[PDB]
C-alpha cells in the first residue's frame, strides 16, 4: 500500500500542500490558522483513535471556524426575532443600523 | 455548508443521473462528464478562495488541464468507434454481452 | 495488530538493526530446505515446458534456481522472526503496564471446585 | 568536426527557420546560468517589501538589529540605486 | 442585498444543467452546456476569483467544448461567510497560483509527463490501421 | 505499435500506480489514477479491432466516471475539513462516494459489469495486466483509509461480488469471461477482510496475482481463448494441459493448493470478530467458482477430445518465444501452503 | 461558552486623523520617519497579543502622534505641502513621480524648518527593535494542556515465545 | 455591475439592430416565392486543445517571475516549454501534421 | 495608522451589535447575550456578517462586493 518514500528520503514531494498552515507565499495567512494549528498541535503523536477521543474540542473549534453553521445560525435567529418585533411594532433600529451613524476611518 | 454548495453537488448528481441514463448518443456522455468535471472546478474553487488556502489554488487548474486532456482521449476513442458504425448510437455497442 | 503505524519505525526498511539482536535461522531450517525444493521444482518444471529432459537438461539452471529459493527463503525467515518477535514483545509490555486489565487468578483446586456432572446412558 | 560543420551548413540552406529556434532556445537555455546579473535579480526580489516588517522584541542582545530606520545596521539598498 | 444575486446564479446553473441532462439533439446539449458553463464562470468570478473564473471562461468554453462541437459538426445566505481584513498591495489568487513553478515542481513534473504521453496516447489511438 | 512506445505507456501506467502508492496528497492520488487511465488505454488497443475498440471504450468510460467521483469525494472531504492528507476520511456519506469510486475502480459489485465485456474484447496480455495490475492502486488506497469505511457496505458489496463471480462463471465458454468472473470473486474475498486486517487483504492479493499470471501465461502458451480450443491443447502439449488443471484446483480453493491460504486466514481473521454467517456464506458460495473450474479441467486434462487432421503439422513446430516466470508463477501458485506463516512479513 | 468581551463606546474615542489619502500618501515618508516609536511600539503589540481589545492605549498613542506631526506640519510647512498633496492627488495611481518637483520644494522646506531628513530608499521596510516594558504573554493563543504521549516502550528484543504459534507450526 | 451592464447593453443594442434589419424587409410584400468524415480536421482540433492546455499551464508566468527562487521557476517553466516543443515534434515526426 | 482603525471600528461596530442583541432579546427565554460558539477564549476574526448582520443593504452590498465590481 503506502510506501513513504518521502520520509525515507527526505524529499517533501507534496507535504507543503497538505494543511493550511504550511508556509504560505508571501506569509499570506489562512482563515482558520490559528484553529487548524492549535487541533495539529494537540493531535501529534497521540495517534487517530486517541486523537480522534480527545481533540474533539480543538476540531470542533475548527470547523465551526470553516463552515461557521453556528455562527450563521445565531444570526439568523437574532434577525428572525428582529423582523418579528419590528412587524409586532414594539422595536425600532437605531440611526446606525438605518445608515444615519456618523462613519469614522 | 450553505445553499451554493448544495445547488452545486445537486448539478453533479443531476449530470452523473443523466450520464447514467444513456438515451443515446455517447457524445453525450462525455458532455455529461464534461458537465461533472465543470461543477468539480466550480465547487472546488469557491471552497478554495474561501478559505483562502493561498497555495491550494494550484489545484483547480490542475483539474481542469487532466479533465480536458480525459475529453481529448474520449473524443479520439469516440471517432473510431463512429469510424467503425459512421453514427455514436450506444445500442451499436452490443458485440459484448455478460 | 495493524503494526505499520509503529513508533519508530523506518518506511522502506527491510530489516531494522534491532533485528540483529534475535539469532538468525540456521542454515540446515526446515523451511530454508522447503525453499530449495520449490526451487528444484520449479527447475524441473522449467525443463517440462520447454520439452527438454526433464532431470538432466540444465544443471546450472537449477542450481541458480534453488540458490536463489534458499536466498530469499533465508531473509524473508529472518524478516519472520523479527515481525514475531515485534508482536510477542508488545503483547508482554502492554500487559506489563496494564495491570489492571489482566488480573492474577486465584489458584483454585478441583477437589473445591463443583462441576456439573452428566452421566452417559 | 567536418560532418557536423556540413550538417549546419545544409540546415541553414532549406530550414533555417528551425536552425535559428533551436539557437536561440538553446542559448535561453544556456546563458542565465553565465550571467552575473541573475542574482542581482534575484536580490532585487528580496528587497521589494510585500508584508510590513514586524518588529522584534528588544532584550538588549541584537547589536544587529537597530532601533530606528535611521540607524546604520540593517541591510541596505545603495546598491541597488547605483543600478 | 441585491436578492443573493448568487442564489439566482446556482438556481439557473442547475437549470442549464436539467436542460441538457435530458439530451436532447446533442449540439442543443452543449449550447445548455455553453450556457451554464457561462454561469458557473459568473459565479466564479462574482466570488472573487478574477483569474481562476477566466481560466474556466478561456479553456473550458474556447477549447473544449469548441472542440467537441466540431467533431459532433463532423458527425450527423451569502455575503455572510466572507472575510474581514484585506490581501496586501496583491491578489492572493495570484500569488497562490504562480507559486506553481516555486513551490509545486512535482506537481508541474507529473503534469507536463501526462500531457506528453497524452499526446502520445492520441497520436496511437488515432494511427488507425 | 512501435516497441519503445509501448515500453513507454508500459512505465507510465507503471509510474502512475507508484504515483497513487507514494503519495500523502489526495490531489496527487488522483492524478495517479489520471496518469494511469491515459496510459492504459492504447495497450487494450495494440491489436487493432472492433472488438478492442468496445472494450477500451467502455473501460474508458467506466474509469473516468469513478475517477469524477473520486474527485468529489476528495473535494466533499475538503470542505467539512481543510485536509488534502490521506488519513481518516473526517465525513459522511464522501467516504461512500469515496467507497463507491474505488469499488468502480476495482470491479467490485454492483459495479461489476464492465470487467467480463472489457475483457473478452481484449487479447490475453491485455487482460492479463488489466487483471493484475490494476489492482494495486484502489486497494492500496483502500488499505490506507480502511479504518474509515462503513463495515455494512463493504461488507454487503463484497458477498455481492462473490455471489455475482460465483452465478456468472459457471454459464461461461469463453476462458476470458471465466477470468474476469473469477477476478470478481476474488476481489469481493479481498474487500471482506479490510474492515477487520489489511494483512489478510495484501496476503489474498499476492496469492490471486500469482494464480492469474500463472494461468494467463498458460493459456498464452497454448493460444486458446475458448474451452472447445482449449480441449485441443492435450494432443500437443499435456503437460500443459496437466499444469492448468493443477492450477485450476488451486484456484478453486482446495487444500493442501496454495489457493486455499486466503481463504482460510481470512476464514480466520473474521472469526476473531464474532462473525460466522459470512465467512459460512462465502465458502458456499466460492463452491460455485470450484465447481465451475472443474468443468474446465474436465474439458482441459482429465478427458480426451477428438482433434483435427491439420494439428498433425503442429507436432513439427516448437514455440519460438518462451515465457522465462511461468514455471516459478506455478510453483508459487501451487505448493507454498507450508510456508503460510510467513505472512507475519506484512507482505 | 462564555461570553465574549468588548469595550465600551467610550473606550473607542479618539481625536480621529481626517486627512484624506492623498495627504497621507504625501506625508508618508517623514511621518514614518518620525512617528517610528509608537508605531513600532502597537505594531509589535499587536502581532504579540493577536488581540484588538489588548492594544486600544497603543492606537490613541498613535494617533496623537500623527496629530502632532500634521500640526507641526501645518504651523510651519503648510503651503509647499498643500501644493504636493493636491498634486499627488490629481493622479489616479497617486503617483510619485510625476512632481518630483513639489516633493524637493516640501522636503527642503522641512528640513530647513524642523531638521526633518527624508528616509533613504529601503530604510522604513527595515525589521527593527522595540524596547517595550510590557509583559510577554505566556499563552497568546489560549492552548490547553497537550495529552500525554505514548508509553513509548523501549527494550532489548528476544525471539518469540514457541514461534509464530500460528496453529500447527512449531516455528 | 458596471461590467454586466456594459455586456448587457452590447447584446440588446445588437439584438434590436438584428431584430429591425430583418423585419424591415419583412412589412412590404414581395412574390415569397454527407458522410465523408476527414480524419486530419479532427487531429488539428485535437492538436489545438492540447497546445491550449499546455497554453493553461504557461499563463501564471508573469507573476512566477517574482518568487526569490528564481532559478527553479526558471528551470521548471524551460522544461514546460521543452514539453511543449517535444509534444510538437513527436506529432511533427509521426506525419501528424501532413495534408 | 489604519491597522488601529480598522480595530477601533471593528471593536465598535461589534459593540453596537452586541448592544441591540441586548435589547432584542430580552424576552427570548434561555438566549445569553453575547455568548461565544467557540470553545476557546481566544479572539476570533468576525465574518461579514457579524458586522454588518443588522445593517442595511445598501452597505452590505458595499462591504461585500464593491471591490470586485470596482471597473
Ligand atoms: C506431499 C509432499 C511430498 C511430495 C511432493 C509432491 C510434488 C513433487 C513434485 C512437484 C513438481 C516437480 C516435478 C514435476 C515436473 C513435471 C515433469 C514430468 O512430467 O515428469 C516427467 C519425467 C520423466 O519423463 P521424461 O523422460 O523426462 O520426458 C517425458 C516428458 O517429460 C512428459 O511426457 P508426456 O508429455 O508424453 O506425458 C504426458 C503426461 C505428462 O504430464 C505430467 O506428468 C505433468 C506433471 C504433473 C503436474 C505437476 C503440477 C505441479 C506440481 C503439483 C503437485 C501436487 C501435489 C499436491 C497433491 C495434489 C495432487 C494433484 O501428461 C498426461 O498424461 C495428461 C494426463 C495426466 C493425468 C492427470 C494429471 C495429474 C497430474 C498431477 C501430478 C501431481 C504429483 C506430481 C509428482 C511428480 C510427477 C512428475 O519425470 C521425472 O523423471 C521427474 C520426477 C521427479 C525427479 C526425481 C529425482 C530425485 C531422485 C534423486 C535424488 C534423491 C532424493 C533424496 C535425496 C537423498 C537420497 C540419497
Ligand atoms: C535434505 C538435505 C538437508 C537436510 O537434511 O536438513 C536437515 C534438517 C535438520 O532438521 P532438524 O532441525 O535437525 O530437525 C528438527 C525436527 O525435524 C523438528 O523440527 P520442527 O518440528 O521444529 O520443524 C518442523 C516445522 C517447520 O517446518 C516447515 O515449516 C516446513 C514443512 C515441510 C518441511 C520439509 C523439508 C524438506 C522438504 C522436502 C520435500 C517435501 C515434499 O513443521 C511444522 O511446524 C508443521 C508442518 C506440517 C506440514 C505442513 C502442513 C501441510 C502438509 C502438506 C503440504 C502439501 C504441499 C502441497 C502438495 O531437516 C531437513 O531439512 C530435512 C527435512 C526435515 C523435515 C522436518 C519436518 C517434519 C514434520 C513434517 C513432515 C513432513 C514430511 C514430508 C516428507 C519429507 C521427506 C524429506
Ligand atoms: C505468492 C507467494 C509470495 C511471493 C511474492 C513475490 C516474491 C518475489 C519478491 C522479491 C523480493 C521482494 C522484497 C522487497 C525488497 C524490500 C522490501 C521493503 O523495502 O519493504 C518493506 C515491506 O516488506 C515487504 O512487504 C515484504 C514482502 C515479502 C512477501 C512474502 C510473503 C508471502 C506470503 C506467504 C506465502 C509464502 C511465499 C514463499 C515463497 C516466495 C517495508 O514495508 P513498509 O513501507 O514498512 O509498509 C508497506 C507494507 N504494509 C503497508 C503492508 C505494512
Ligand atoms: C532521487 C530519485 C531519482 C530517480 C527516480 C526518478 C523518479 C521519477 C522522476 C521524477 C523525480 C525528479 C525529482 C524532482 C522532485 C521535486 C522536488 C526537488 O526537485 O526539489 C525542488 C528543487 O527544484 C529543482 O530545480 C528540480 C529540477 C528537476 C526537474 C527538471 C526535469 C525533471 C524531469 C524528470 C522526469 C520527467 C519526465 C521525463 C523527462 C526526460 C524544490 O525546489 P526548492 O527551491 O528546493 O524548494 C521550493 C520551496 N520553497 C519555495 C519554500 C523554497
Ligand atoms: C450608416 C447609417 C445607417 C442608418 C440606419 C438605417 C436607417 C433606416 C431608414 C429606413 C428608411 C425607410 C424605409 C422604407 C421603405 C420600405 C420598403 C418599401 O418601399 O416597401 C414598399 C411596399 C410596397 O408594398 P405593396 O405595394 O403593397 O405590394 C407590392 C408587392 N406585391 O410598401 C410598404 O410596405 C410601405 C411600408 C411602410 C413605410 C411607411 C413609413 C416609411 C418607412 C419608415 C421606416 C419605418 C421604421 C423606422
Ligand atoms: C532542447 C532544446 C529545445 C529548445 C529549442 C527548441 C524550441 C522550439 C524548437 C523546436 C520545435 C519543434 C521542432 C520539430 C522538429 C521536426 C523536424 C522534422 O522532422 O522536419 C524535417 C526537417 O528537419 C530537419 O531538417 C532535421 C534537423 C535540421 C536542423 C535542426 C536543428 C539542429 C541544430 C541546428 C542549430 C544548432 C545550434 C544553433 C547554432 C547555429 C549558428 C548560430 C522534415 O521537414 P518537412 O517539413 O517534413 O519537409 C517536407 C517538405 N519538403
Amino acid at each position: 500500500p503506502f510506501f513513504d518514500v518521502q520520509k525515507r528520503l527526505g524529499l517533501d514531494l507534496d507535504r507543503w500542500m497538505t494543511i493550511q498552515s504550511a508556509e504560505q507565499p508571501h506569509k499570506i495567512p489562512g482563515r482558520c490558522h490559528a484553529f487548524e494549528k492549535e487541533w495539529i498541535e494537540c493531535a501529534h503523536g497521540i495517534g487517530g483513535i486517541r486523537a480522534e477521543k480527545e481533540c474533539k474540542i480543538e476540531f470542533d473549534d475548527f470547523v465551526e471556524c470553516l463552515l461557521r453553521q453556528k455562527t450563521m445560525k445565531r444570526l439568523s435567529a437574532i434577525k428572525r426575532q428582529r423582523d418579528k418585533l419590528i412587524k409586532e411594532g414594539k422595536y425600532t433600529p437605531p440611526p446606525h443600523h438605518l445608515g444615519k451613524e456618523d462613519p469614522r476611518p | 455548508m450553505p445553499l451554493v454548495y448544495m445547488n452545486i453537488i445537486m448539478a453533479f448528481a443531476i449530470a452523473l443521473a443523466g450520464l447514467l441514463m444513456y438515451r443515446s448518443h455517447l457524445m453525450s456522455s462525455l458532455l455529461c462528464l464534461e458537465g461533472m468535471m465543470l461543477s468539480l472546478f466550480i465547487m472546488s474553487t469557491l471552497i478554495i478562495l474561501n478559505t483562502h488556502f493561498t497555495l491550494a489554488n494550484m489545484m483547480p487548474i490542475i483539474l481542469l488541464v487532466f479533465a480536458a486532456c480525459e475529453a481529448a482521449l474520449g473524443l479520439s476513442l469516440l471517432v473510431m468507434v463512429s469510424n467503425t458504425y459512421g453514427t455514436d448510437y450506444v445500442q451499436n455497442l452490443n458485440l459484448l454481452q455478460c | 495488530t495493524m503494526m505499520s503505524g509503529r513508533p519508530g519505525r523506518v518506511p522502506l526498511q527491510f530489516l531494522p538493526n534491532e533485528a540483529r539482536s534475535l539469532p538468525p535461522p540456521k542454515l540446515t531450517d526446515p523451511r530454508l530446505v522447503y525453499m530449495g525444493f520449490l526451487g528444484y521444482c520449479s527447475g524441473l518444471i522449467d525443463n517440462a515446458i520447454r520439452r527438454r529432459p526433464v532431470v538432466s537438461a540444465g544443471l546450472h539452471r537449477q542450481l541458480l534456481y534453488v540458490t536463489s529459493f534458499v536466498f530469499f527463503g533465508y531473509y524473508l525467515l529472518k524478516r519472520q522472526d523479527y515481525m514475531y518477535a515485534l508482536r510477542d514483545h508488545d503483547m508482554f509490555a502492554y500487559v506489563k503496564s496494564h495491570p489492571e486489565d489482566f488480573p492474577e487468578k486465584d489458584k483454585k483446586t478441583y477437589g473445591e471446585i463443583l462441576e456439573e456432572f452428566h452421566p452417559v446412558r | 568536426a567536418g560532418r557536423i560543420a556540413s550538417f549546419l551548413k545544409n540546415a541553414w540552406a532549406k530550414e533555417p527557420v528551425l536552425v535559428a529556434s533551436f539557437a536561440i532556445g538553446g542559448l535561453a537555455i544556456i546563458l542565465p546560468s553565465l550571467s552575473p546579473y541573475t542574482n542581482y535579480a534575484i536580490r532585487i526580489n528580496r528587497a521589494t517589501p510585500y508584508n510590513y516588517p514586524v518588529p522584534l522584541r528588544d532584550d538588549g542582545n541584537m547589536p544587529d538589529v537597530p532601533s530606528h530606520p535611521q540607524d546604520p545596521q540593517g541591510p541596505s539598498l545603495e546598491w541597488l540605486k547605483n543600478l | 442585498m441585491t436578492m443573493y444575486i448568487a442564489f439566482i446564479l446556482s438556481t439557473i446553473f442547475v437549470i442549464g444543467f436539467v436542460g441538457f441532462s435530458s439530451k436532447p439533439s446533442p449540439i442543443y446539449g452543449g449550447l445548455g452546456l455553453i450556457v451554464s458553463g457561462g454561469v458557473g464562470c459568473g459565479i466564479v468570478l462574482n466570488f472573487g476569483g478574477s483569474f481562476l473564473g477566466l481560466m474556466v471562461f478561456l479553456i473550458y468554453l474556447g477549447g473544449m467544448l469548441v472542440v467537441f462541437g466540431y467533431t459532433t459538426a463532423m458527425a450527423t445566505g451569502d455575503w455572510v461567510i466572507y472575510d474581514t481584513g484585506d490581501s496586501g498591495f496583491f491578489s492572493e489568487e495570484a500569488m497562490g497560483i504562480a507559486a506553481l513553478y516555486s513551490y509545486g515542481t512535482w506537481l508541474v513534473i507529473v503534469t507536463g509527463w501526462s500531457l506528453l504521453i497524452g499526446v502520445v496516447v492520441i497520436m496511437e489511438i488515432t494511427r488507425g490501421n | 505499435m512501435n516497441p519503445i512506445i509501448y515500453t513507454t505507456l508500459i512505465m507510465t501506467v507503471m509510474s502512475g500506480t507508484m504515483l497513487v502508492m507514494i503519495s500523502s496528497h489526495w490531489l496527487l492520488i488522483w492524478i495517479g489514477f489520471e496518469m494511469n487511465l491515459l496510459a492504459m488505454i492504447p495497450v487494450l488497443m495494440k491489436n487493432f479491432n472492433p472488438r478492442a475498440t468496445e472494450a477500451a471504450t467502455k473501460y474508458f468510460l467506466t474509469q473516468a466516471t469513478a475517477s469524477m467521483m473520486l474527485m468529489m469525494a476528495i473535494i466533499i472531504n475538503l470542505l467539512y475539513s481543510g485536509q488534502w492528507t490521506i488519513t481518516k476520511m473526517f465525513n459522511p456519506v464522501a467516504m461512500t462516494m469515496m467507497t463507491m469510486a474505488l469499488a468502480m475502480k476495482l470491479g467490485l459489485s454492483p459495479f461489476h459489469f464492465w470487467v467480463p465485456e472489457v475483457t473478452q474484447g481484449i487479447s490475453l496480455q491485455a487482460g492479463l495486466l488489466l487483471l493484475t495490475w490494476q489492482k494495486l492502486a484502489p486497494l492500496s488506497v483502500l488499505c490506507q483509509i480502511s479504518q474509515s469505511i462503513n463495515p455494512n457496505l463493504m461488507l454487503t458489496m463484497a458477498m455481492l461480488s462473490i455471489l455475482i463471480g460465483g452465478w456468472g462463471g459457471l454459464n461461461q465458454t469463453q476462458l476470458r469471461k471465466i477470468m474476469a468472473y473469477s477476478s470478481i470473486a476474488h476481489m469481493g474475498w479481498m474487500t471482506a477482510v479490510l474492515p477487520y486486517n489489511t494483512t489478510m487483504t495484501i496476503l489474498n492479493l499476492l496469492i490471486y496475482i500469482t494464480m492469474t499470471l500463472a494461468m494467463f501465461m498458460l493459456l498464452i502458451h497454448s493460444s486458446a481463448t475458448t474451452t472447445l480450443s482449449l480441449s485441443h491443447t492435450w494432443n500437443k502439449m499435456p503437460v500443459i494441459t496437466s499444469l492448468m488443471m493443477v492450477t485450476l484446483l488451486s484456484m478453486g480453493g482446495l487444500p493442501p493448493l496454495s489457493g486455499f491460504m486466503p481463504k482460510w486466514m481470512i476464514i480466520q481473521e473474521m472469526t476473531k470478530n464474532e462473525s460466522i454467517i459470512m465467512p459460512t456464506l462465502m465458502a458456499m458460495t466460492a463452491l460455485l467458482n470450484l465447481y465451475f473450474y472443474m468443468r474446465l479441467a474436465y474439458s482441459s486434462s482429465l478427458t480426451m477430445f477428438p482433434s483435427t487432421n491439420n494439428m498433425k503439422m503442429k507436432w513439427q513446430f516448437e514455440h519460438t518465444k518462451q515465457m522465462k516466470l511461468l514455471p516459478t508463477m506455478i510453483v508459487l501458485s501451487t505448493l507454498v501452503l507450508p510456508m503460510t506463516p510467513a505472512l507475519s512479513s506484512l507482505n | 461558552p462564555g461570553i465574549v468581551e468588548l469595550p465600551t463606546l467610550e473606550d473607542l474615542k479618539v481625536q480621529e486623523v481626517k486627512v484624506s489619502s492623498s495627504v497621507l500618501k504625501a506625508a508618508a515618508h517623514h511621518y514614518g520617519a518620525q512617528c517610528d516609536k509608537p508605531n513600532k511600539e502597537f505594531m509589535l503589540c499587536r502581532w504579540e497579543e493577536k488581540d484588538p481589545r489588548r492594544c486600544l492605549e497603543e492606537g490613541k498613542l498613535v494617533n496623537q502622534c500623527a496629530l502632532d506631526f500634521f500640526r507641526q506640519i501645518k504651523r510651519h510647512c503648510a503651503e509647499p505641502f498643500t501644493e504636493y498633496w493636491t498634486c499627488i492627488d490629481y493622479s489616479g495611481l497617486q503617483l510619485f513621480r510625476h512632481c518630483r518637483k513639489q516633493q524637493a520644494k516640501f522636503d527642503e522646506c522641512v528640513l530647513d524648518k524642523l531638521g526633518w531628513v527624508r528616509p533613504d530608499l529601503g530604510e522604513l521596510s527595515k525589521v527593527t527593535k522595540v524596547k517595550t516594558d510590557r509583559p510577554l504573554p505566556e499563552n497568546p493563543y489560549h492552548s490547553r494542556a497537550r495529552p500525554e504521549p505514548n508509553p513509548e516502550a523501549e527494550g532489548d528484543l528476544k525471539p518469540a515465545k514457541h514461534g509464530s504459534r500460528l496453529f500447527f507450526w512449531t516455528m | 455591475m458596471n461590467i454586466m451592464l456594459t455586456l448587457l447593453t452590447n447584446v440588446t443594442l445588437a439584438s434590436l439592430l438584428v431584430l429591425i434589419a430583418f423585419w424591415l424587409p419583412q412589412l412590404n410584400a414581395y412574390s415569397e416565392k454527407r458522410l465523408p468524415f476527414s480524419m486530419k480536421f479532427f487531429l488539428v482540433a485535437i492538436t489545438f486543445l492540447l497546445f491550449d492546455l499546455e497554453i493553461a499551464l504557461l499563463l501564471p508566468l508573469p507573476w512566477a517571475s517574482q518568487t526569490n527562487n528564481l532559478k527553479t521557476m526558471l528551470t521548471m517553466a524551460l522544461f514546460l516549454l521543452i514539453l511543449l516543443a517535444a509534444s510538437l515534434a513527436y506529432e511533427w515526426t509521426q506525419k501528424g501534421l501532413e495534408w | 495608522l489604519f491597522q488601529a482603525e480598522k480595530d477601533r471600528r471593528v471593536l465598535q461596530m461589534l459593540r453596537e451589535n452586541l448592544e441591540e442583541e441586548a435589547i432584542i432579546m430580552k424576552d427570548v427565554p434561555d438566549w445569553k447575550v453575547g455568548e461565544s460558539v467557540f470553545h476557546t477564549t481566544r479572539w476570533v476574526t468576525p465574518m461579514m456578517g457579524e458586522l454588518y448582520g443588522l445593517r442595511t443593504n445598501e452597505e452590505i452590498l458595499s462591504a461585500t462586493y464593491g471591490f470586485i465590481w470596482y471597473t
